[PDB]
């Protein structure tokens, strides 16, 4: 969840992620997880506030161990009543050296242990005061998890509100540029070929320096290329801009710059300091 | 679109996409077959399927004319195509061992039974030009030689590993509508095959309407809340879902792809539903 | 020298090679002159670039550009007017004399006589496919960019060869998927699944005997540039000859 | 180098310019629009055949081979110019016709006949579409009874034996001619005499 700031300054959000049913991920970063949020605007359009987020993460080695301590060993009202009743700290010392192999936890299996040993663990269980039935259930559970597999069953049944949720937080604060303006160009396809049927990109950029430049590029086409060299009159408004070309080319190079950030400063009348140019085929 | 109703096989699937709107498009297939005459006369060649009426064709002395006959698919949960295979004309006989693998027997049963299904409703009719009396028909039993693996995919959808359908509600989306996409998955009659993998992985891929291959970080484009892997259950239905917040372009297509693991080239089904949405 | 410039000539095989010299009064003299003018309280100069035309050859003719040139006078601008030039048949490179003039109306309306007129060599700096076995060449008489809806259309192909064995070629369109990184793994498939599903050839296995009108109808719409399914083949010494030419928009 | 045509009156607009050297790329001041080739061939070929109706010993049959090309010329007035519209207009061509050429005249003058020559090679073959290799003539003598008016050539001589009864029967003849096509396509073949309309 994304947090509106403590000023409660009417920054509206539209999207938010509550994975109630999909309590399921894997984050080796070759695959990409992306979360996006649609912040809206208030009555006033400002720059800096505080933003935090409630990442309610967990660990897979908590989840599969809470499955293994409640289904594969102690799923009865007798064994968890008398056999592993008060010796649970020995189980919580036995669990944290298990090293379950997670490379096949999401490829046709789950809870398949790696190549540890069990004779030293059995000798440690014998050297304490463990009973024969409790050692029978524990040796049966470790014998089953010597080589095992699982489906996606009990993905939340074996952790249905029986787990901690280490709710982290961070601070993102809506970074902004230097100069704010608004242009509007005017395209005219004086094409050397017939038409390339180009596909649009109505850009809206920003620039953060002083005595600077805010360049732009035209649309990208896919027909017989290096052509449709358009005609353009600038018609920039509410500023004192610069120029790069009149009647430029939509070829392999475009280079339609506008170095307007060397002058004509203004206020931060938007959420940041931007410029949204928009050409039109006329 | 309208005014294309000047071509004989268009108006069949137009006339059942106007009425009976459950019977959708992108599932009607065309079977394409070329006549060729070994004769000096013209032949007039009106083809009937169970209700399709081709117009008055003409084949002169060598000129092939590929008839484009539109049919529907078949439903794998409606017919069983694993029934007693290659039934003998006369009961009894020696009863010798088949001498073939059971899997081979499966594909021989499918490649026979789909062939007789398209035999059983296709009737040509014809008449000569220079006489206009000696009408006739043909039968296609000696004509259709066999099927191969493209044909048994295209008529029979149950040869595929999975069968999905996927709908996006209200395709006119302006800019700011986070809208869930709905996927309905159902494993086919080849749910009996593998069964040692119990999970398969479903990449949802994003195409532009005109150009191709939108990169998955996807700025100024569809943004997605979640991720595009979403593992699915073998032998049960599973309704995956993903929310699309679009930024700015014209139109896009969604499709899925199933891959049996997460390594390279373990990929099994290049599936092709491809719904398009329109964004202002 | 103040107005830095470059000569860009672009070469196209539609017998055209356009020329658009770009000009931009860059920072090198600007950093001195606009601090002398800043001491004289000026930072918006206006050198009235209004007179400019090109020269072709010894017959120094003002060639008609594709774009216009009005009175252009502002500060820190940059301009590149596009001019149509006829492409030569060979490497006969016409050296050119780029002529321009800007009357530098400085601060306190002080005009200064200057021009940018010099000469150089205007080198560009750089349908049919031939056979592999015979003297046969393939071109399309109808224009390779054409408009159609989803309906029927007529398409026409040139076969010109040597008349030593002037015969026995066959066409076929081969509507099947070439069976083939994961996004490229679903990009090559979606290329091939719209090559082999888009158009269908309504007279395949067309025996040729020069002229033949090949007979297509297209199903689904897009830009089928180098529509590459169709393959002619020489029935003696079977080589997979391809005609990867032509295009069809279907909107 | 273009390619073949059938017996239709088509046109050609060729792509490449010739040299046509002059001062510069200024306007040529007289550009041809209808070039019209093969309008020399119908006052070659009828003076061929109407001196083939006596036995051939003339100067027009004296080792002439200008029928292989029938090369016309295009004359003009005062650089390179793209080719015009031809309107080739082939309907009366001999079967030995296989080539053409165009010796273009590039004029420029003050008071002078100062010209040049610019020549083009053209190869073109022929679609031998339909042929009538024979005819024969049969007269008739029967007057045909009513309800036979289902056959296209009956009703002409019926319709002028009903009206204009001076124009009797047994003097109308039929000329009988057989088409045969050397082509893969069908042909629809509506014949007109001065008023007779054959069917499709």
């Amino acid at each position: 969840e994304l947090s509106a700031p403590d000023t409660r300054n009417d920054y509206n959000i539209r999207g938010d992620y509550i994975a109630t049913t999909p309590a399921l991920i894997t984050f080796d970063g070759n695959e990409s997880f992306i979360n996006c949020y649609e912040i809206t605007a208030n009555n006033n359009f400002d720059s800096k506030d505080i933003f935090n987020l409630k990442v309610r993460y967990n660990t897979l080695k908590e989840q599969l161990d809470c499955f293994i301590t409640d289904a594969v060993l102690i799923e009865g009202d007798v064994e968890w009543f008398i056999l592993f009743e008060k010796w649970k700290t020995f189980w919580e010392l036995e669990i944290l050296k298990k090293l379950k192999y997670d490379y096949d936890a999401f490829k046709e299996n789950r809870i398949i242990r790696l190549l540890k040993t069990s004779i030293d663990l059995n000798k440690t269980k014998s050297k304490i005061r463990n009973l024969c039935i409790e050692k029978a259930v524990l040796d049966k559970i470790l014998i089953c998890l010597n080589k095992v597999s699982r489906g996606i069953a009990v993905c939340n049944t074996d952790m249905d509100e029986y787990v901690r949720n280490l709710v982290p937080k961070q601070l993102t604060v809506p970074v902004q540029l230097p100069g704010f303006e608004q242009f509007f160009h005017v395209q005219f396809e004086q094409m050397e070929t017939s038409h390339d049927a180009l596909h649009d990109t109505i850009a809206t950029i920003g620039n953060s320096l002083s005595y600077t430049v805010i360049v732009e590029n035209l649309s990208g086409q896919w027909g017989q290329d290096v052509i449709d060299d358009g005609g353009y009159i600038f018609e920039i408004l509410s500023s004192n801009e610069w120029l790069i070309h009149g009647q430029k080319r939509c070829a392999i190079k475009e280079k339609r710059k506008e170095f307007e950030v060397h002058l004509i400063p203004l206020k931060k009348g938007y959420l940041n300091f931007p410029r949204v140019e928009i050409t039109n085929i006329n | 679109s309208s005014q294309v109703e000047n071509v004989d096989w268009i108006e069949y699937v137009m006339s059942k996409i106007r009425a009976e709107s459950n019977l959708h498009s992108r599932d009607f297939i065309l079977l394409l077959l070329d006549f060729r005459n070994s004769w000096i006369d013209g032949i007039k060649l009106n083809v009937q399927f169970e209700d399709f009426t081709s117009n008055e064709y003409h084949v002169e002395a060598s000129h092939t004319s590929r008839i484009i006959v539109p049919i529907k698919k078949i439903d794998y949960k409606k017919y069983n195509f694993e029934n007693t295979p290659i039934p003998r004309i006369f009961p009894g006989r020696q009863f010798i061992q088949s001498g073939l693998n059971e899997e081979q027997t499966i594909e021989m049963r499918q490649k026979f039974w789909c062939r007789e299904h398209i035999i059983s409703k296709l009737k040509c009719n014809w008449k000569l030009t220079t006489d206009q009396s000696v009408t006739g028909s043909v039968d296609f039993n000696k004509f259709i030689e066999k099927f191969d693996h493209k044909m048994v995919y295209t008529i029979y959808p149950g040869r595929l590993f999975y069968g999905v359908q996927l709908l996006l509600d209200e395709p006119k989306v302006k800019v700011g509508e986070i809208i869930n996409l709905k996927i309905i998955t159902e494993p086919t009659s080849t749910c009996r095959r593998k069964q040692n993998s119990t999970v398969n992985f479903l990449d949802i891929v994003i195409f532009d309407s005109k150009t191709s291959k939108i990169l998955p970080r996807s700025n100024r484009r569809i943004l997605y809340n979640g991720s595009l892997t979403k593992p699915i259950s073998t032998t049960k239905v599973s309704e995956i879902n993903l929310e699309i917040i679009p930024i700015e372009k014209g139109r896009y297509e969604f499709s899925v792809c199933i891959s049996k693991s997460n390594n390279q080239d373990g990929i099994i089904q290049f599936d092709s539903e491809n719904v398009i949405l329109s964004v202002i | 020298l103040l107005n830095m410039r470059l000569r860009n000539i672009s070469l196209k095989s539609e017998h055209c090679i356009l020329s658009s010299l770009d000009f931009q009064t860059s920072k090198a003299s600007e950093q001195l002159t606009k601090k002398f003018i800043y001491p004289q309280e000026h930072n918006s100069f206006l050198k009235l670039n209004f007179q400019e035309i090109s020269y072709k050859l010894i017959d120094g003719t003002s060639q008609i550009e594709l774009d216009p040139i009005c009175p252009l006078k502002v500060p820190l601008t940059a301009f590149s007017y596009d001019s149509i030039s006829a492409t030569f048949k060979l490497v006969l490179l016409p050296k050119s004399t780029q002529p321009h003039r800007v009357k530098i109306t400085l601060a306190y309306e002080l005009e200064l006589h200057p021009n940018l007129k010099l000469p150089v060599r205007t080198s560009w700096e750089t349908s049919l496919v031939n056979s592999k076995l015979s003297n046969v060449k393939f071109k399309f008489i109808n224009s390779n960019i054409k408009v159609i809806k989803g309906e029927k259309f007529t398409m026409r192909l040139q076969i010109i060869n040597s008349s030593s064995s002037p015969l026995d070629l066959v066409v076929y369109y081969n509507n099947t998927i070439n069976p083939i990184t994961l996004e490229n793994q679903y990009q090559l498939h979606n290329k091939y699944r719209k090559i082999a599903e888009g158009i269908i050839l309504l007279s395949n296995d067309y025996k040729i005997p020069y002229f033949a009108d090949l007979r297509f109808i297209g199903i689904m719409s897009g830009y089928y540039g180098t529509l590459s399914g169709l393959k002619v083949l020489d029935l003696n010494t079977n080589e997979l000859i391809e005609v990867g030419n032509g295009a069809s928009v279907l909107i | 180098k273009m390619t073949r045509n059938s017996w239709m009156m088509l046109d050609g607009t060729k792509t490449d310019f010739h040299i046509t050297v002059r001062n510069k790329s200024l306007s040529c001041a007289i550009n041809h629009i209808k070039i019209i080739p093969m309008n020399n061939i119908e006052q070659m070929l009828k003076p061929d055949y109407w001196k083939k109706m006596p036995p051939d010993d003339l100067y027009i049959m004296e080792k002439q081979l200008d029928w292989l090309s029938k090369s016309c010329v295009r004359i003009i007035k005062l650089i390179t110019f793209d080719l015009e519209l031809d309107n080739t207009a082939v309907p009366f061509n001999f079967t030995g016709f296989d080539l053409l050429i165009e010796y273009g005249m590039s004029a420029t003058d003050e008071s002078c006949i100062y010209l040049k020559k610019l020549s083009i090679p053209y190869e073109v073959t022929l679609r031998r579409t339909i042929e009538v290799p024979s005819m024969d003539i049969i007269p008739l003598n029967e007057l045909f009874s009513s309800q036979v008016e289902n056959v296209d050539w009956i009703e002409y001589v019926m319709s002028k034996i009903r009206a204009e009864s001076n124009l009797h029967s047994r003097d109308f003849i039929l000329l009988l001619l057989d088409f045969r096509n050397s082509w893969i396509d069908g042909i629809k073949l509506n014949v007109q005499f001065e008023d007779f309309t054959s069917n499709e």
